[PDB]
């Protein structure tokens, strides 16, 4: 298993960025998930090498950080906050609209491998509860009609 | 310059300091920052000795804004008493439920933060600084990177900043979903490319920190005060607000209010004033049942007339105000707090690991109505025994809000038993 050169460039760039190269492990992992739509298990041996780090160190890191996913490939991750504030303001309304529109519940990918709903803790936007992200873009949920328009931006 | 989409968090200020620009929901770039006199405090500071800056920030009475309230001047003095090299870290993990204040300074007035970092680094003799920003803030990361490049093009970063002899580079690092990486020692661990496990203290970071070197970790807002202190002088700054807790304070208000958002106010402000005078009262004008102080504390409606300070019978915390009205099930809300601590314990300590999981497991059963009598007596037990043997503050407080909720709303819990 080898990364495309397109991708190795970005990873080298992150590795040169910090003074020591092992400090770039999270930025490399972010970049891999961004590129593949998940962290492939087979990807971790060549990463460990670029970071001059043993494999099992990288394994424990991926497992510790909740943003990283090794199970399911997904083009758009819909991160839905389930913490106290969004619960009070209508997480359940948002999840219902998502189920009506996409036909899936938290932790499921759609059968086309396009959307995965990912329940996350507070997203630091509680004034605009209930909050969700679609990859990097972030929004307040107002209604099912509104949600439907937003999701239609992601092809 | 497209950034990822961001909700436009409402912001209002009575002091016109940290929110001077950030009260408008847009990126203020360097040209607009320079027009309000930005980077002139930096210039001023570079004509004073590092020691003199330490003294000014000490005399200002600036306390940390990340929670502990530790005097920033004293922290800086402790670090400079140890031989260098020295590191400066900006804590931008902001992952506590109900807290969304640091992100608006980052996304709207990045040069306020960058200016503070440069001054602060020079004060402690640091030539390397880090901003550790949570990974669910992608937009703030990209905005910070672009702003750093701007400051560099204008000669505010690099080698020999404005002919001063000071060198500084600011590296921007991202998290990957871990609340504990906001604890300063676990942040340094994450910065070292490891898992975010809190270190035992002592030693504190100011002696042994990043690569074992003297390290100052400061919160975004603590740092954002530093340019103001340099610009106005210490004596002027210390007279802002109450003497016991001087300076601008930021209150994130959420939940059942009409005007949820971030408010810049003095700390002599009352909890009722925050909700009713500033935040537009309750939503639907329902009566207030409780205020959740983030995930740390629970105040009842009979405690709304308390100063939002760090005093006996004060509000404390990070002044985070989540409002619950009369129709809100507080044991359903207690479960939500339980579930936070369950997902966020790092696992190192046994009582924290096991107690955070079991608190959430059992309270779910109690909520769903399928808890045995042994599940009830065990919930109570688990709740009072998360703390033992823990080597950081998350274990210390994981049962705290929930315990107050049992003590202050017994009628609401009896409904479930
Ligand atoms: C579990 C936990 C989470 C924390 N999260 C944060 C955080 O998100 N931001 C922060 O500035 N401090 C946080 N702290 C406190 C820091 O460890 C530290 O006290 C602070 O960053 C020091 O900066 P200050 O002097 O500017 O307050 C947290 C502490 C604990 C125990
Ligand atoms: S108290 Fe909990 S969160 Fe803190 S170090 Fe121990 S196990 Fe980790
Ligand atoms: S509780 Fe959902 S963003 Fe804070
Ligand atoms: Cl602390
Ligand atoms: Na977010
Ligand atoms: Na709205
Ligand atoms: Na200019
Ligand atoms: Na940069
Ligand atoms: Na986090």
């Amino acid at each position: 298993f080898e990364f495309p050169e397109e991708l190795k460039t970005k990873l080298q760039e992150h590795i040169n960025y910090f003074p020591k190269k092992r400090q770039a492990i999270l930025l490399c992992l972010h970049e891999i998930q961004n590129y593949y739509g998940y962290i492939p298990p087979e990807s971790l041996k060549p990463l460990a090498d670029m970071l001059e780090l043993p494999l099992n160190h990288v394994e424990g890191v991926v497992a510790f950080y909740d943003m990283f996913d090794r199970e399911d490939k997904a083009k758009y991750r819909i991160r839905v906050c389930v913490s106290i504030v969004c619960h009070l303001m209508g997480t359940n309304k948002l999840l219902k609209a998502l189920e009506n529109i996409l036909g899936i519940k938290p932790g499921e990918v759609t059968p086309d491998g396009k959307f995965k709903i990912v329940p996350v803790q507070c997203l630091g936007a509680c004034s605009e509860a209930p909050v969700f992200m679609v990859n990097d873009d972030e929004y307040k949920f107002e209604s099912e009609v509104q949600l439907n328009e937003i999701l239609s931006r992601y092809t | 310059r497209s950034y990822p989409a961001i909700p436009r968090i409402y912001a209002e200020t009575t002091l016109n300091m940290l929110l001077k620009r950030a009260k408008k929901p847009r990126v203020h770039s360097i040209d607009e920052y320079l027009k309000d006199g930005g980077y002139q405090a930096l210039e001023k500071a570079l004509n004073m000795s590092p020691e003199e800056i330490i003294d000014w920030v000490d005399k200002s009475t600036l306390r940390g804004r990340g929670g502990a309230g530790f005097p920033t001047g004293k922290k800086w003095k402790f670090a400079v008493q140890n031989p260098g090299p020295r590191y400066f870290i900006c804590n931008a993990d902001e992952s506590e439920p109900g807290t969304f204040k640091d992100r608006i300074i980052i996304e709207r007035d990045p040069h306020l933060l960058i200016e503070g970092i440069i001054i602060s680094s020079y004060a402690i003799g640091a030539n390397e600084a880090y901003i550790y920003i949570r990974g669910e803030y992608p937009a703030g990361y990209y905005i910070l990177r672009d702003a750093i490049e701007e400051a560099k093009k204008k000669g505010f970063l690099g080698k020999n900043i404005l002919g001063s002899g000071f060198d500084l580079e600011i590296y921007v690092a991202r998290g990957a979903g871990a609340y504990i990486c906001g604890e300063e020692t676990a942040l340094i661990e994450s910065l070292e490319g490891k898992r975010g496990h809190p270190r035992l203290k002592p030693p504190y970071p100011v002696q042994k920190g990043l690569w074992g070197k003297p390290t100052v970790v400061n919160n975004v807002k603590t740092i954002a005060n530093v340019p103001f202190i340099i610009s106005m002088g210490w004596e002027e700054y210390r007279y802002i607000g109450p003497s016991d807790y001087a300076g601008p304070k930021l209150f994130p208000v959420s939940g059942k209010v009409k005007k949820p958002g971030v408010y810049e106010l003095p700390m002599n402000t009352t909890l009722r004033e925050v909700i009713f005078k500033y935040a537009g009262g309750t939503l639907g004008n329902k009566k207030v049942k409780a205020v959740f102080s983030g995930a740390l504390d629970c105040f009842s409606s009979e405690e709304l007339d308390i100063p939002m300070d760090y005093s006996p019978l004060g509000f404390g915390g990070t002044g985070t105000v989540i409002v619950l009205t009369e129709e809100d099930d507080i044991v359903e809300a207690a479960l939500k707090i339980a579930e936070f601590y369950e997902h966020e314990t790092c696992g190192q300590c046994t009582p924290c690991r096991v107690g955070c999981y079991e608190q959430a497991n059992l309270l779910e059963k109690i909520y769903k109505g399928e808890a045995t009598e042994q599940d009830w007596e065990g919930f109570d037990f688990v709740n009072r025994n998360i703390q033992p043997t823990s080597i950081c503050g998350l274990g210390a407080v994981a049962g705290r809000l929930i315990r107050q909720t049992l003590e202050k709303f017994p009628e609401e819990w009896e409904k479930y038993r």
